[PDB]
RNA sequence: UGCUGAAAGCAUCUAAGCACGAAACUUGCCCCGAGAUGAGUUCUCCCUGACCCUUUAAGGGUCCUGAAGGAACGUUGAAGA
RNA sequence: CGAUGUCGGCUCAUCACAUCCUGGGGCUGAAGUAGGUCCCAAGGGUAUGGCUGUUCGCCAUUUAAAGUGGUACGCGAGCUG
RNA sequence: GUGAAGAGGGAAACAACCCAGACCGCCAGCUAAGGUCCCAAAGUCAUGGUUAAGUGGGAAACGAUGUGGGAAGGCCCAGACAGUCGAGUCGGCCUGCGCGGAAGA
């Protein structure tokens, strides 16, 4: 609605190919692709196609996705995670983040195609990529290994988290 | 024995 | 998770959402307010 | 991989130097001769047929003989098939020897169990006997109730009852290979395997890893 | 004058080939059932199989509406106590896609010897090829 | 439990899309299994003679022939009422 | 009512799930260990004795656990009495 | 009122419900209840709506930004409502159809 009725300005060094519903934004950082919903019509302006009930809702999604595809190729996305807890280290080797998270085994998260990662500190992971959905998924997967506990905040958190703690009862 | 005895 | 026939906003922070076809309450503030089966 | 067909010679033991007695079944595995190679084109699956041992020339029928003549092998006492895995390749006429198992730690052994004939539920199913005494009338080893009442008013399929026991294909899995003697055509496996002395055994590398 | 009766020894039966791709399962099956029984012929006779042979291609691409692809369940019982087994539509398509059409059509044919005989004239295939070029099937748009 | 995500400028695991998730389910393991009448496949073996008649047809006889194999009988079995 | 053998035990079960154990989860007045409570889950497992006709129960000692029900208060043309 | 003492058709099957009262024959026709995609006779009929739950094809208090319709109201280009901004927005009422509540051998 309001989101769909608000066009995506493509900047310089970006190119688009509308093969029906299929779209391919491509710039410096990479080449992203999406097949849009059949109810959406793109031109970047997004609008509902007639003979579909949920046209405006579907348009507003398609808008938001192609806006992130634009940020994908121009700027790229960055997600930062930090490892709170004694002995909790991290390190990268090619496309494999090796975490020590207080387990008896080593955790070695294989990164997907687009995403790279860097550990500026032992207690920080800074993954980067074009696809906003994919960085989000990698970050969630890393967080899942040792989610922040509510007593001392120990675990993998997003840098951005307010990790509510609580006291361990009276007595 | 009696079927259905008393 | 509270599983109940009656689900209701408890907090001002509680939000009603329908996921699949189940009414749920999600509260950012208090996880005691998380509910389903509305 | 493939397995081989052998004969149960009997059981013995191997004393180890460190004191242990290992009970072994001695399996005679003479050469398995490839008699046919099933292809994915002609047959729809990949396999080898093998023969082992020897049959009397007069007791091998003309159909049987012609099948062996095509292979170019001597008639054996039977024919068995082994599914080929991806990458395994064999030729018709190839003799496969017990050396196949030289670096195999565990095998599964398949044979026909000894035949107990018609067995009661005590033996066949480990039913509990009823009272020897305390008034039991003619119902010492009999199976007891075989169902409920009007609901369901029938006996359920698979109900455990008396019947033929043994004399059927059994596989014992994951038997340690104790020794492979290529010179004597022997395979020693730890522990008992199905069947009487003299009976045929199929030995395959263990499917559980 | 007695009413005409078809005679099995003189019944003319033609071959047809249908493409199930994208067709709604039940709306295809009724048309198959009709033609296998011979309800489309003037010579229709309840006790005689007057229908046609029908090859059905692309059974794996048959369509269903709603959430039937996940939620339509095929039950069967094995005969053993506790032996109630089930498969969703999508499972049935993956494993054994020709059964989907066949089960639909069989439910719509007369029960009894003649209904079983009528079913034998349906030749369902998962893909786009059949081995029946000898019978020279004509294309049927249903 | 999530990711991305509008409808609803926010938020939202869901509507479009994507991921994870249990001794349950489908497999994987073992056994039966083509009467699976939808009766499947592969390999090998065997038979390569004449005549007559009638209602002339997937017709019935006659003489010659008798295979591959099977069964039967016998000696039997760690197979078996 | 021209007879549908009637408690309990034994033998043999089979199903439901409102789950006793084992498996997966959410909340906790969840530090940990251990609990509470609710959700998913029926694959498999789920004592032996003393007392009593007992069902049940109490008790002893175990166990991962000693589930709750339906099946003519499952089962006497199967046994007991 | 029907059954009893009543057949036929419908309600899957079903004395007592719905339609309807069998003198006999017909390989004629029209209708009742009830029906018309296939089993199975007849509309894959027409036009306009609604529902997305297989609801239809079992159930309550009560719960809920499901979705359709209606009548009003507060606030708003002296810029609302949601996070400068630029058009609708908020919450109640009456109603249609759905959703949860919903465990058994
Ligand atoms: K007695
Ligand atoms: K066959
Ligand atoms: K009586
Ligand atoms: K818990
Ligand atoms: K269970
Ligand atoms: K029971
Ligand atoms: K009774
Ligand atoms: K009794
Ligand atoms: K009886
Ligand atoms: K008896
Ligand atoms: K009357
Ligand atoms: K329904
Ligand atoms: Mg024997
Ligand atoms: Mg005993
Ligand atoms: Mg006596
Ligand atoms: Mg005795
Ligand atoms: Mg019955
Ligand atoms: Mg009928
Ligand atoms: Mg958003
Ligand atoms: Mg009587
Ligand atoms: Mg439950
Ligand atoms: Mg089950
Ligand atoms: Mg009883
Ligand atoms: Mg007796
Ligand atoms: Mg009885
Ligand atoms: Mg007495
Ligand atoms: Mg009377
Ligand atoms: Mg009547
Ligand atoms: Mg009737
Ligand atoms: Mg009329
Ligand atoms: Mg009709
Ligand atoms: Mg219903
Ligand atoms: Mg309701």
């Amino acid at each position: 609605s309001r989101v769909a009725k608000a066009p995506v300005v493509v900047p310089a060094g970006v190119d688009v190919k509308i093969n029906g519903q299929v779209i391919t934004i491509k710039g410096k950082n990479g080449e992203l692709t999406r097949t849009l919903n059949d109810a959406v019509e793109v031109k970047l302006t997004f609008g509902p196609r007639d003979g579909y009930a949920d046209g405006w809702a579907q348009a507003g999604t398609a808008r938001a996705l192609l806006n992130s595809m634009v940020i994908g190729v121009t700027e790229g996305f960055t997600k930062k995670l930090q490892l709170v807890g004694v002995g909790y280290r991290a390190a990268v080797k090619g496309n494999v983040i090796n975490l020590s998270l207080g387990f008896s085994h080593p955790v070695d998260h294989q990164l997907p195609a687009g995403i790279t990662a860097e550990c500026p500190t032992q207690t920080e992971i800074v993954l980067k990529g074009a696809d906003k959905q994919v960085i989000g998924q990698v970050a969630a997967d890393l967080r899942a290994y040792r989610r922040p506990e509510p007593y001392k905040g120990k675990g993998v958190r997003y840098a951005d988290e307010v990790v509510r703690t609580k006291e361990a009862k009276k007595k | 024995k009696c079927i259905r005895a008393p | 998770m509270k599983v109940r026939a009656s689900v209701k906003k408890l907090c001002r922070n509680c939000k009603i959402v329908k996921r699949d076809g189940v009414i749920r309450v999600i509260c950012s503030a208090e996880p005691k307010h998380k509910q389903r089966q509305g | 991989m493939i397995g081989l067909v052998g004969k149960k010679v009997g059981m013995t033991r191997i004393f180890t130097e460190d004191g242990v007695s290992i009970p072994v079944t001695v399996i005679e595995v003479e050469a398995n001769r490839v008699t046919q190679v099933k292809d994915l084109a002609n047959d729809g699956y990949r396999a080898i047929q093998v023969t082992t041992g020897a049959k009397k020339a007069n007791r091998v029928t003309k159909p049987e003989a012609g099948h062996f003549a095509k292979a170019g092998v001597e008639a054996g006492r039977g024919l068995w098939e082994f599914r080929l895995a991806e990458g395994e390749e064999f030729t018709v006429g190839q003799s496969i020897s017990v050396e196949l198992f030289a670096d195999v730690k565990k095998v599964d052994v398949t044979g026909t169990s000894k035949g107990k004939g018609f067995a009661g539920t005590v033996k066949r199913w480990n039913f509990r006997t009823q009272d020897a005494t305390h008034g039991n009338s003619l119902s010492h080893r009999v199976p007891g109730s075989i169902g409920q009442n009007q609901t369901p008013g029938k006996v359920f399929k698979g109900k455990k009852m008396a019947g033929q026991m043994g004399n059927e294909r059994v596989t014992v899995q994951s038997l340690d290979v104790v020794r492979v003697d290529a010179e004597r055509n022997l395979l020693l496996v730890k522990g008992a395997v199905p069947g009487a002395t003299g009976s045929d055994l199929i030995v395959k590398p263990a499917v559980k890893a | 004058m007695k009413t005409f009766t078809a005679k099995p020894e003189t019944v003319k039966r033609d071959w047809y080939v249908v493409d199930a791709t994208g067709k709604t399962l039940g709306r295809l099956a009724t048309e198959l059932a009709r033609r296998l029984r011979g309800k489309h012929k003037a010579e229709y006779t309840p006790h005689v199989d007057t229908g046609d042979y029908i090859i059905v291609l692309n059974a794996d691409k048959v369509a269903v509406t709603g959430n039937k692809r996940t939620d339509k369940v095929y039950y069967h019982h094995t005969g053993h106590i506790g032996g109630i087994k089930q498969a969703t539509f999508e499972e049935m398509i993956a494993r054994r896609p020709e059964r989907v059409i066949e089960i639909a059509v069989k439910g719509m044919l007369p029960k009894g010897p003649l209904g079983r005989a009528m079913f034998r004239k349906l030749k369902v295939y998962a893909g786009n090829e059949h081995n029946h070029a000898a019978q020279q099937p004509q294309v049927l748009d249903i």
